[PDB]
């Protein structure tokens, strides 16, 4: 599935080159630009654990998630994977625990040392 | 929470 095919089929998108944060662009988003550092993002996502479980949903809360980029609002998988993408643009990234949670988890859903999936698409940013 | 931190 999913999961499985960035796992072993996406792209490296961190600075370390430690595999960390993996890649594929699902649809082409517009024109070139990306955001910049303090830009108010708009995404909605899709978060699922390594056991196939659904933790979080944008979609089902009919509303975006917003936050400021580059500021460790998020995740550090999302800082670096929404740095990558254009207006429009959904992607896939598959994150290791030391780019998410880490060793602690975070209650109730992400248990300790987990590597997640998530689909995100860029919907808007402005500075 | 997630997707905060």
């Amino acid at each position: 599935g999913a999961p499985a095919t960035v796992t072993e089929q996406g792209e490296d998108i961190t600075s370390k080159k430690d595999r960390g944060v993996l890649k594929i662009v699902k649809r082409v988003g517009n024109g070139e630009e990306t955001p910049m550092i303090g830009d108010k993002v708009y995404v909605h996502y899709k978060g699922k654990l390594s056991n196939g479980k659904k933790f979080d949903s944008s979609h089902d809360r009919n509303e975006p998630f917003v936050f400021s980029l580059g500021k460790g609002q998020v995740i550090k998988a999302w800082d670096i994977g929404v740095a990558t993408m254009k207006k429009g643009e959904i992607c896939h990234l598959l994150c290791k625990p030391e780019y998410a949670y880490g060793s602690a988890g975070s209650l109730p859903k992400i248990p300790s040392n987990a590597t997640l999936f998530f689909e995100i698409e860029l919907l808007d940013f402005k500075g | 929470s997630f997707p905060f931190t």
